[PDB]
């Protein structure tokens, strides 16, 4: 593979963990998010350039869309939380256990 | 994992292939039909039960549209299920048909001419 | 081995990958996304991406300037987080940096499978096709595509743009 | 779980504790049933600082009414151990 | 001594105190979510490794 | 005796019991017919009869 | 990785005492790393430096622990002359039942270890003997 | 190529003016001069405090109307196709659900701010 | 909420699910799935306090998560073979990346954290969507890519599923959190089998189902969420208690009742592959389950705990709103052994 | 003589918020009896706003 790959697949990667380990932010997260969608647009983008797939350069735009539809949810939910508890923390949200 | 959906020839979502019509319908009078009945009848009696009503004699009609859906939709079940079961049967025989060599008919003795190992007991 | 530009760009872009997963204060952390879609814009332009690289360029500078609005409204606090004021912060910058250079020095003075499988580099122009031929863009056409090939695609994405603006309103209500 | 079964000890440790590291008091002449005013001299303006110190360490609001009854560490001892529910 | 005693500690009563124990360690999770994703990471950080390399 | 609307009062749903009966009627001659139909065919296709 | 079990099982049994022993030991510090990483990922250790204690106890016991089944089992096999013999795997799964309760300092704990751990490592003898398959291939 | 070459030059142009409006002046810094401005006096609290934003409604629907811009804009090549009943139909599809998005969050009180 | 927008709401989640169904390409899968989140987001929040906007947060979080991973898995395999075909993944990466993902949208172990938080966080209508509907679409997708799926990571998961499921629900008095690990349980036992007979899976699916709404709607009907509160349902209606028992025991796979079936037939199936071992410790592992479902009935219908006065003004009210499909599905919990060579229409 | 039926104290035993309890849940409150927790206090501050004089 081309070295590119490889750095997309790292940038995806980077943007999992840094989803995957909280800090005090709930904005934070929703950030790591959308750069994992951009990593996963990026590299599909080059794969379809790459092979001259015609019919599938329409595929990362819908990707896009629904990544605007991810990005309006996480919102709205950041939104109600920091209405209930002023402030948008991971650490408020422990009303319920295991 | 996935046996026979791959099947050709397969139809996606007949539930019911023209080939089964070669089979014997169950009878009406089948004792899985007679169950699916009585699953009815014990539906409405969970329903009359459940609003508070007499539970042997209040709902006539309901009971009786309960046993007339479960024997209907057990009659088509029941037609759907020996038919793959047939299919099964006959893909099994093509099967061992096609391939001799790994299904072998090997000579049977007779218990006079095999030596089996005698175990007392005590 | 021609002047690894895109290589250059997608360093940059594991840079600000790396830059807003190390979470800073979210002003910040758009920031680093916003550099790393403009440098992914970049690489999608050398490989002739030009309608999707500036497509995403665009999309995340308007969702990032509404994330900064909400960051101001919902995401603030007296002393906002650089990447060097916290050991926390500073110590996942690093470490993702030095990951980064430890999968590039791995990866091109030798051939290894890091995760998936291994490369050599040689740069981006190997892999090319060199066809030459016509009077329109295959990209363009690719997309365009989308109103006569891809009716299904379009109904769907329309249903749950609706549904979206509903389910935001039905989500923000309250009482 | 959350902090232990405080007692009367730990309870009037921390108070000549406070009243230790208050500087117009002397650190040797100070004694659990000393008495602010006469004991150790102390003004009424020196009091209230006192209780001031002691609703800083015990994480509870006093009242004056209160305040003004509590004249000797061992009355602060016993109303802390009143308002916290310890028998011992 | 066997029925009322031993009988009694070596089947049930060590089968309801392992099962007591392990429902503990198991159901007592503090619900923050930072502490779970931690543990997804993990795991797929496991399932790519002891498993991935793997055939 | 009861004091207000009661829904079920001293007559039943007319509409919704003959709906009832009408439908598990239609059921079994549908059932019946079906019956008979898989029958004959079965024996035709195999010549039984 | 089943690396570490291939290396441990590429040894003869009742040959090379110290390498199988090492293997073990490198099985067993494994395995605790793992439990040591999910209790720190689910219970927050307070400090970095608890954390890295509570690393240290959870590998040290558990490396200890497949280092003294493992010896004990290859010196058993070799002394007895009975390789392929379930016996040997329950005496180094009661000794490791021992290491752990000794570690734990409980009587009980270490008797129930020695149990099962021996039963344990005894069924699994067993099983290579007779190739009983965990997680089976989908044959039919 | 040229574009790299025109953007570095721009951005060179503008730090070397930013490096000489700060390197050519005489510079007489103090604490009362450095401080924050709000007209005469000092600031209550911080600027860094939660600012409340009543159209956070609508900024969520700028989200996906943006995005309803790049399903739209391939529409000029979407107009050199065979099949234009089919492009036409779906494009006026697309445009009309935005439309009737807008109406239902304009009848529903979306598009006032917050009181 | 306007009915009509529940209502509509309803048919999206309901659509995107049938869009996975459907959908022979990845990227409608993905489709699917986006969408079904995105409509099933606003349903866990239709009552709203705290506790609700908690477990929808945390649902879009984990769901959110899964999906990234899908996709890249995805964007893998497109990668190493130019397909979009859901017919089996070419790069075994991609497809480890696929079963965490499906895993976490399953739910299973060790990805179980959030099941019984969003279960407990909502109401009983969004409880039974969330464990009923919400586990169709991965299954189906697991089911289709099953003869790529590495066993030893799907058993495992399954393993731990079962073992975590028991553990749980052995500690609860939260109903709703009992019902969660319940799910646990049961996903675990389905993706045991499926790696060997995708029938089994849908089979235990369909049983699981039954079982699952019929205990949901005897739960609202006895419009209780704890023990203790249950606990009351005796006094006010004793057939519901009993057929509570019978459906707890059915739960539990007692013969001959219909939630010993599923079991049945996955033990002997995985006997047909020569797996002996870990049948074996499922079933010893749903003995805990049984456990728990037996002192839930102990607590519910075999004893009669104290009530209280103001019962005597609930007794003279009927229920104004009934539920119709409760007396079907309860007979279908318990009384449909005898038809289970009716499986054979399922494939 | 009738048959033994439970209690209050009995019942008490399935009243907490979780069954086996230990030291660190004990302080583990069962949840609301509507799924609605009281209010929080945490009072959103104002910004405060110096409006000349210059
Ligand atoms: C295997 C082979 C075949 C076996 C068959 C399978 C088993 C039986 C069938 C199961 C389903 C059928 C019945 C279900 C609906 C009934 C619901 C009910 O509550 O009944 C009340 C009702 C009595 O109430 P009522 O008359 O309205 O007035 C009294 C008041 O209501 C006063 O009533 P109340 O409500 O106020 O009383 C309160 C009471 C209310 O509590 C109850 O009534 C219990 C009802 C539980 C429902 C059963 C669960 C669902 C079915 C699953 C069965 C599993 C079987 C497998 C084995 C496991 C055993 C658990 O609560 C309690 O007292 C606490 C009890 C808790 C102790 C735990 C035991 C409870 C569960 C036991 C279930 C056993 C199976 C069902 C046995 C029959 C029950 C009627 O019972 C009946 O009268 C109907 C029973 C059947 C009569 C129909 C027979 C047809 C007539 C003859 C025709 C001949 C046919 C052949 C022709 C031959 C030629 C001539
Ligand atoms: C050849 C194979 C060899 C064997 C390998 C397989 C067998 C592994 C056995 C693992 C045993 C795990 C359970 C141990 C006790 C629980 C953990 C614990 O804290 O114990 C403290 C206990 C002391 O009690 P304590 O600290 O006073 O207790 C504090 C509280 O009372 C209570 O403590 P706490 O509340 O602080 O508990 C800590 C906390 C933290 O919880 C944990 O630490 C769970 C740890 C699970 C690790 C599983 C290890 C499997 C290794 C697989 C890879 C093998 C590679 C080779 O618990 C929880 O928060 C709840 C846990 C359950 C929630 C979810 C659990 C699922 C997470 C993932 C499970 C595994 C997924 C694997 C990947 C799946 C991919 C699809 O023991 C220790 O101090 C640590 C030593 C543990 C014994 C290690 C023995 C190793 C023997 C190896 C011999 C090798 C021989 C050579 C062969 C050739
Ligand atoms: C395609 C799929 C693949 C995806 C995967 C690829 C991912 C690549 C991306 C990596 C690039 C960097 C990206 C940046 C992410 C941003 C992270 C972040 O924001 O931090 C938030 C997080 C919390 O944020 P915060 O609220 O602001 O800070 C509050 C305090 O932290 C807490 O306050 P406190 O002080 O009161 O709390 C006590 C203290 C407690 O701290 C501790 O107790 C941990 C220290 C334990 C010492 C470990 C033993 C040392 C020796 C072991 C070496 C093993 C070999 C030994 C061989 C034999 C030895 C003789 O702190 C903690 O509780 C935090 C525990 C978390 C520690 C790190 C989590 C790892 C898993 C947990 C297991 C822990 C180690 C056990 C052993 C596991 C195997 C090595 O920060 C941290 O906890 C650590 C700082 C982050 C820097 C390190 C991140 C790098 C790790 C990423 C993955 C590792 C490699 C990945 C692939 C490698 C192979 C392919
Ligand atoms: C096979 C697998 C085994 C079975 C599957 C698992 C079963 C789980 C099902 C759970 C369903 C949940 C539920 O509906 O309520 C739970 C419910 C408990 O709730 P509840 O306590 O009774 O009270 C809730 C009230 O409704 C409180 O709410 P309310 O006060 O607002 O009442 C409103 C009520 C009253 O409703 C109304 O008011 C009617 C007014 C009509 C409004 C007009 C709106 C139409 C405009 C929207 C069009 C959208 C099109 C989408 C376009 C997509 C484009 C791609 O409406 C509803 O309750 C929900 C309506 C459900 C709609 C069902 C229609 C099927 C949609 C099919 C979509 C597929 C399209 C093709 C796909 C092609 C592929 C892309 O559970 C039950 O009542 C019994 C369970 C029944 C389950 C089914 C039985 C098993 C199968 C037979
Ligand atoms: C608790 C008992 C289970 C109850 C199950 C629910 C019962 C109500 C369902 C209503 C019946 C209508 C469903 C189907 C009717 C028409 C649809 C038909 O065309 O579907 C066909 C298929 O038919 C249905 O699948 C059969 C459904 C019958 C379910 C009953 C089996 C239950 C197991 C034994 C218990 C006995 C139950 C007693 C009845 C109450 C399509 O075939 P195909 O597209 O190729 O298969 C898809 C799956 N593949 C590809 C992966 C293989
Ligand atoms: C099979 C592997 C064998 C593992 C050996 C250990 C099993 C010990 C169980 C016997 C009981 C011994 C005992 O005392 O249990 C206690 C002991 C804790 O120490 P305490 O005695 O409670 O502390 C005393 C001061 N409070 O219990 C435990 O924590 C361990 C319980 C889990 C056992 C392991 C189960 C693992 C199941 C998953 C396998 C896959
Ligand atoms: C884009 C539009 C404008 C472009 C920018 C370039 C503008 C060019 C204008 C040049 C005018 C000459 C600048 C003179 C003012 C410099 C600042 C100044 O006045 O400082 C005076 C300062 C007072 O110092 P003291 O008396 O020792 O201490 C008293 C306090 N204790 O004296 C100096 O430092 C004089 C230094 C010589 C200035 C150098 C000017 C050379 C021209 C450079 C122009 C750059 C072009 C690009
Ligand atoms: C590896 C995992 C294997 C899984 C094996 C599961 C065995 C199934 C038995 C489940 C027993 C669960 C007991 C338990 O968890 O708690 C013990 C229980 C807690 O009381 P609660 O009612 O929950 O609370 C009251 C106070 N509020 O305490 C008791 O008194 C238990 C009384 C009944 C115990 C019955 C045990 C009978 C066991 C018979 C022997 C065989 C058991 C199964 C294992 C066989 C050996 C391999
Ligand atoms: C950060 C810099 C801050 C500096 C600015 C501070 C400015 C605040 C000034 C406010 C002044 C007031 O309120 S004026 C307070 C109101 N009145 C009086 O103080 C005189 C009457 N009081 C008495 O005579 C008592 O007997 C007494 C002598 C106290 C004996 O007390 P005890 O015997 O009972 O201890």
């Amino acid at each position: 593979m081309p070295l590119v790959y490889m750095n997309i697949i790292m940038a995806f990667a980077i943007a999992l963990a840094g989803l995957l380990m909280y800090r005090s932010h709930l904005m934070s997260s929703l950030l790591c998010l959308e750069g994992m969608m951009l990593s996963l647009f990026i590299m599909s983008t080059l794969i379809i350039l790459n092979t001259h797939f015609t019919l599938a350069n329409m595929m990362p735009i819908i990707l896009l869309v629904f990544a605007a539809c991810e990005a309006a949810l996480g919102l709205s939910l950041l939104v109600m939380v920091s209405n209930t508890y002023g402030t948008d923390y991971v650490q408020n949200l422990n009303l319920l256990q295991c | 994992m996935t046996m026979m959906s791959g099947r050709p020839g397969r139809v996606p979502l007949q539930f019911l292939p023209n080939e089964a019509r070669s089979l014997p319908p169950p009878k009406l009078t089948d004792p899985r039909l007679v169950y699916m009945g009585f699953l009815g009848y014990c539906s409405g009696l969970i329903d009359n039960a459940i609003r508070r009503r007499p539970v042997v004699s209040a709902g006539l009609h309901r009971q009786l549209l309960y046993v007339t859906s479960f024997v209907f939709f057990g009659y088509y079940l029941l037609k759907r299920q020996d038919y793959m079961y047939a299919l099964r049967d006959h893909d099994m025989f093509a099967y061992v048909k096609s391939h001799p060599e790994d299904f072998p008919e090997k000579d049977k003795k007779t218990y006079g001419e095999i030596l089996e190992e005698f175990h007392p007991v005590r | 081995m021609t002047m690894y530009i895109a290589f250059i760009l997608s360093t940059i872009f594991v840079i600000g990958f790396v830059g807003f997963s190390s979470k800073p204060s979210p002003i910040y952390g758009g920031l680093g996304l916003i550099v790393s879609g403009g440098v992914g814009c970049g690489i999608v332009l050398n490989f002739g991406g030009s309608f999707l690289g500036l497509m995403v360029f665009l999309i995340y500078l308007g969702g990032m300037l509404v994330v900064f609005g909400y960051t101001t409204a919902m995401a603030t606090e007296m002393y906002p987080e650089v990447w060097v004021s916290n050991k926390t912060v500073f110590g996942a910058f690093v470490s993702g940096l030095m990951m980064e250079f430890c999968m590039v020095y791995y990866a091109l003075k030798e051939e290894e499978v890091e995760i998936i499988f291994k490369f050599n580099g040689l740069g981006d122009w190997v892999i090319y096709d060199t066809g030459d031929s016509g009077f329109f863009s295959e990209e363009a056409m690719g997309i365009a595509a989308l109103y006569s090939y891809g009716t299904w695609l379009v109904i769907v994405t329309g249903w749950s743009l609706l549904i979206g603006v509903v389910v935001i309103m039905e989500i923000t209500r309250g009482n | 779980s959350d902090a232990p079964p405080l007692t009367l000890e730990a309870i009037k440790d921390r108070v000549l504790y406070v009243l230790k590291l208050y500087d117009k008091i002397d650190p040797e002449k100070l004694s659990v049933n000393s008495h602010f005013m006469k004991d150790l001299g102390l003004d009424s303006l020196d009091q209230v600082e006192i209780i001031m110190a002691m609703e800083d360490e015990f994480g509870f609001e006093i009242p004056d009414i209160d305040a003004e009854k509590l004249m000797c560490p061992q009355e602060i001892v016993d109303y802390i151990a009143d308002k916290k529910d310890v028998y011992e | 001594l066997l029925d009322l005693i031993w009988l009694e500690t070596i089947l049930p009563k060590t089968t309801s105190f392992i099962q007591m124990k392990m429902s503990i360690m198991v159901s007592n999770q503090k619900g923050l979510i930072k502490l779970y994703f931690l543990s997804f990471l993990i795991t797929i950080m496991i399932s790519m490794t002891l498993f991935n390399y793997h055939e | 005796k009861f004091y207000i609307r009661e829904p079920p009062h001293g007559s039943p749903d007319w509409l919704k019991v003959g709906l009832t009966l009408g439908t598990s009627v239609f059921l079994w001659i549908y059932l019946i017919k079906q019956h008979k139909e898989d029958v004959l065919e079965y024996k035709r296709r195999n010549g039984l009869e | 990785a089943k690396t570490l079990l291939h290396k441990y099982s590429d040894i003869p049994e009742g040959t090379e005492c110290h390498r199988k022993a090492y293997a073990s030991t490198s099985i067993g510090g494994a395995t605790g790393l793992i439990v040591s990483a999910y209790s720190i990922a689910l219970k927050p250790p307070a400090s970095f430096l608890e954390g890295v204690a509570r690393t240290g106890r959870y590998t040290f016991t558990s490396a200890a622990i497949g280092a003294i089944f493992g010896l004990t089992s290859c010196i058993s096999a070799q002394v007895r002359e009975k390789p392929d013999d379930p016996l040997n795997y329950f005496i180094g799964g009661c000794a490791g039942g021992l290491t752990l309760g000794a570690r734990t300092r409980s009587y009980g704990i270490g008797a129930a270890a020695c149990a099962y751990m021996g039963l344990t490592a005894a069924l699994v003898k067993m099983g290579q003997l007779e190739g009983w398959q965990v997680f089976a291939e989908p044959k039919v | 190529m040229n574009i790299m070459l025109t953007l570095l030059t721009n951005v060179t142009l503008a730090s070397l003016l930013v490096l000489i409006a700060f390197w050519l002046p005489q510079l007489n810094a103090y604490s009362e001069k450095t401080s924050p401005y709000e007209c005469g006096f000092d600031p209550m609290g911080s600027a860094r405090l939660p600012f409340s934003m009543k159209f956070f409604l609508v900024a969520i629907t700028f989200l996906l109307f943006d995005l309803e811009i790049a399903l739209l804009l391939p529409l000029p090549w979407a107009s050199q196709t065979n099949n234009l009943k089919t492009m036409l139909t779906m494009a006026l599809f697309l445009l009309i659900l935005l439309a009737a998005s807008l109406a239902y969050e304009w009848t529903q009180k979306g598009l006032e701010w917050a009181e | 909420m306007n009915p009509i927008i529940y209502t509509t709401l309803i048919m999206t989640v309901m659509s995107g699910t049938m869009l996975v169904m459907i959908s022979s390409h990845w990227l409608l899968i993905w489709i699917g799935f986006e969408m079904n989140l995105l409509a099933m987001i606003p349903v866990l929040m239709k009552n709203f306090n705290p506790r609700a906007t908690e477990a929808a947060t945390k649902y879009f979080l984990t769901q959110a998560t899964a999906s990234m991973m899908l996709m890249m898995a995805i964007i893998i395999n497109l990668l190493y073979s130019g397909q979009w075909t859901i017919t089996k993944m070419f790069n075994p990466v991609a497809m480890t990346m696929m079963t965490m993902a499906l895993a976490m949208k399953l739910g299973l172990s060790p990805f179980h954290f959030w099941v019984p938080e969003v279960t407990q966080g909502i109401s009983l209508q969004a409880g039974l969507l969330l464990l009923t509907w919400q586990k169709l679409a991965p299954l189906s997708v697991l089911c289709q890519i099953s003869q790529s799926i590495n066993p030893n990571l799907m058993l495992t998961m399954a393993m731990l599923s079962i073992l975590i499921g028991g553990w749980g629900g052995l500690n609860q008095t939260q109903l709703r959190k009992i019902m969660a690990y319940s799910s646990i349980a049961h996903m675990g036992w389905m993706t045991a089998v499926l790696p060997y007979n995708t029938t089994m899976t849908i089979l235990n699916l369909l049983i699981y189902i039954t079982m699952t709404l019929a205990m949901f709607m005897l739960l609202i009907h006895s419009s209780a969420t704890t023990t203790l509160s249950l606990s009351h349902t005796w006094n006010k209606m004793p057939v519901i208690t009993s057929l509570m028992m019978v459906t707890l025991l059915s739960m539990g796979g007692l013969p001959p009742l219909s939630g010993f079936m599923p079991k049945w037939m996955i033990i002997q199936e995985m006997t047909k592959n020569e797996s002996i071992i870990m049948p074996t410790l499922m079933a010893m592992t749903a003995l805990l389950n049984l456990y728990f479902y037996m002192r839930l009935a102990y607590s519910s219908s075999l004893t009669m705990f104290p009530s209280t006065n103001n019962m005597k003004m609930k007794w003279q009210f009927e229920h104004t709103k009934q539920m119709k499909l409760l007396p079907t599905m309860i007979v279908l919990s318990t009384l449909v052994l005898p038809m289970t060579p009716a499986l054979s229409s399922l494939n | 003589a009738r048959q033994w039926q439970p209690d209050v104290e009995w019942a008490e035993q399935f009243g907490g918020a979780v069954m086996y309890p230990t030291k660190e849940t004990a302080h583990w409150k069962p949840p609301p009896w509507n799924d609605v927790d009281p209010p929080k206090d945490t009072l959103v501050s104002n910004l405060t706003l110096n409006f000349g004089p210059q």
